[PDB]
């Protein structure tokens, strides 16, 4: 059925599945024209593919010269997508394919659905989680390869960087679902948290900074301050008072549909 | 011209004629229903009046055999028979009539009702969908399932309709998932009409049959597949002017007939909203979309 809090160590058994989110497939700039209406530039997007057990993350860059010419975009790219999930899921080795693939948002059910209609046993749900996969463009070396495309590219990267070395792919999900939510939540902040520090830098080969493990609790704990700060300011509530349940409840309930 | 006499009627039930029905007591003196117009296909229905689950009836063409009903007291149903000598059949039906133990089916001169529901519906065809070679007429009753949704189990009692999936290779072309899938013109033309009915008589004969088998039986499937066959051409953005037209007809006469107080089951909400507000031929069916808007507007 639906992936919901329930089913949360499914996403780390030894069935191969893709959460599939389409956020960031259709970008636009709203500005107005000469004549003072209103009009749209595209700019390049991406679909975001994860194996939530590797980290393998399948990026598929969306370059404008997709919706050219082309009316309704924001039906058209949700097809896109299922299209490209599609030619993704038959160009990998059988063994490699996914059993599942999990989609963030219910208006890609049917036209993944159609898309995968030869491969009647590979399951399409939703999810009742609210994942933060939206944020992905915050994501400096992401965001680059995204802009910088003069055509249509598939890039390859692992989002765990090497913390599956160190940590169970559960909490490796878990730091991620929380960077991601900090980065949506105040970008600014969240980038000052990860990069303030110049003595910490990003290898080459990654895409978040070498934390040592205790330096990795310092910062998932000011990442949650930053979440609980900025719920705060929304709501106008006094943080200060508030207790472990609460602030638990609170940081998780984001987490939920 | 023609009549189906009655053996006897030993148990109390309701008797449909198509869209007629009278109740009939335990042991009337009842002998059978005469004047049924020729030219049509007819279909007699019963409901026990002691067990309302028992909800079933026959399918027949009087210009095919001299058909009579006789109860049968071991399956407990009154079963359509043919007699296949014509001198016997003629001399019980005149015996019956002269003795005046028959009903007239009771036919208003202006009234084009049941050729309006029938229009299309051929005995032929209906054979097909309901499979007994051995008889002429073909039996239907409230629990008989689709071939459709014993796929989702006796083969041999089931309605053979036509499978229609919006989400099955049949209906959506390799490359042309967005196009096929928002556009069913591809289905509904290629596959369908030229494909599987060859013309849209068949495929209007097997809509007609599906919403009297829903109407008369309260058959789930057959209302599943009147609800498909509508939402396929509604769903297209290419249908002959003379389709259309005729299904804008068809439709009004099955909403027309529909007992206002059955809306509720035999209506579906998502497909008549979509049909009449959201499709390509949100604005082809006129005399439709007046008749619900007057008729069922809580359903809308
Ligand atoms: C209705 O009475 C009939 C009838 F018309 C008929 F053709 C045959 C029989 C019969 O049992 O053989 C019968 F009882």
């Amino acid at each position: 059925g639906a992936m919901n809090s329930s089913n949360y160590a499914e996403l780390f058994n030894n069935d191969i599945k893709l959460f599939v989110d389409d956020t960031n497939v259709y970008r636009v700039t709203v500005h107005k024209t000469f004549e003072g209406n209103v009009a749209t530039k595209a700019i390049n997007g991406c679909i975001f593919t994860l194996n939530p057990k590797t980290g393998h993350l399948f990026l598929k860059i969306i370059h404008t010269s997709v919706w050219a010419g082309q009316k309704r975009l924001s039906q058209l790219a949700k097809w896109k997508t299922a299209e490209e999930v599609s030619a993704l899921v038959r160009s990998l080795p059988k063994e490699e394919q996914p059993k599942q693939i999990i989609v963030t948002r219910k208006a890609m059910l049917d036209p993944l659905e159609v898309h995968m209609l030869d491969f009647p046993n590979i399951a399409i749900r939703p999810t009742e989680l609210r994942l933060p996969f939206s944020a992905a463009m915050s994501i400096d070396k992401l965001s680059d390869v995204v802009m910088k495309a003069t055509e249509p590219q598939m890039v390859l990267f692992n989002i765990y960087d090497d913390w599956l070395d160190r940590i169970s792919s559960y909490t490796a999900f878990s730091r991620l679902t929380l960077l991601l939510r900090a980065l949506k939540t105040n970008e600014e902040s969240a980038k000052m948290i990860l990069l303030s520090d110049p003595t910490i830098t990003i290898k080459s080969y990654h895409l978040w900074p070498s934390f040592t493990d205790e330096q990795w609790i310092t910062i998932e704990s000011q990442m949650r301050d930053l979440i609980l700060t900025e719920y705060g300011r929304k709501y106008n509530v006094n943080i200060s008072a508030l207790t472990q349940t609460e602030i638990k409840d609170i940081i998780l309930g984001q987490n939920i549909k | 011209m023609n009549t189906v006499p009655f053996t006897s009627a030993p148990i109390e039930v309701t008797i449909g004629i198509d869209q007629y029905s009278f109740n009939v007591k335990e042991n009337q003196p009842f002998h059978g229903i005469k004047d049924i117009p020729i030219g049509h296909v007819h279909v007699i229905h019963f409901q026990h009046a002691d067990n309302s689950s028992m909800r079933y009836g026959y399918w027949f063409d009087c210009r095919m055999g001299n058909f009579y009903i006789q109860y049968d007291p071991k399956d407990g149903l009154y079963k359509m028979m043919e007699e296949r000598d014509g001198a016997k059949f003629e001399n019980i039906v005149h015996n019956f009539k002269e003795r005046q133990m028959m009903v007239s089916y009771p036919k208003i001169d202006e009234d084009d009702t049941w050729y309006n529901l029938t229009e299309f519906v051929q005995m032929d065809k209906i054979r097909k969908i309901v499979r007994k070679d051995e008889n002429q007429f073909s039996y239907v009753d409230s629990s008989m399932t689709t071939v459709q949704e014993n796929e989702l189990s006796d083969p041999a009692h089931s309605l053979n309709y036509t499978v229609i999936n919006f989400k099955s290779r049949e209906a959506i072309r390799p490359g042309h998932e967005m196009e096929d899938f928002l556009d069913k013109s591809y289905y509904l033309n290629t596959v369908m009409l030229q494909g599987i009915f060859k013309n849209s008589s068949n495929y209007f004969g097997e809509l007609q049959f599906a919403f009297l088998n829903a109407m008369f039986f309260g058959n789930y499937g057959s209302s599943l597949q009147w609800h498909a066959m509508i939402e396929l051409i509604c769903s297209s953005a290419t249908v002959p002017k003379h389709m259309l037209d005729k299904l804008d007809e068809i439709l009004y006469y099955q909403i027309k007939t529909l007992p206002e107080q059955y809306s509720d089951i035999l209506l579906n909400e998502r497909v008549w909203n979509i049909c009449l507000y959201s499709s390509f031929q949100k604005n082809s069916l006129h005399n439709t979309e007046k008749i619900m808007e007057n008729k069922y507007p809580e359903l809308l």
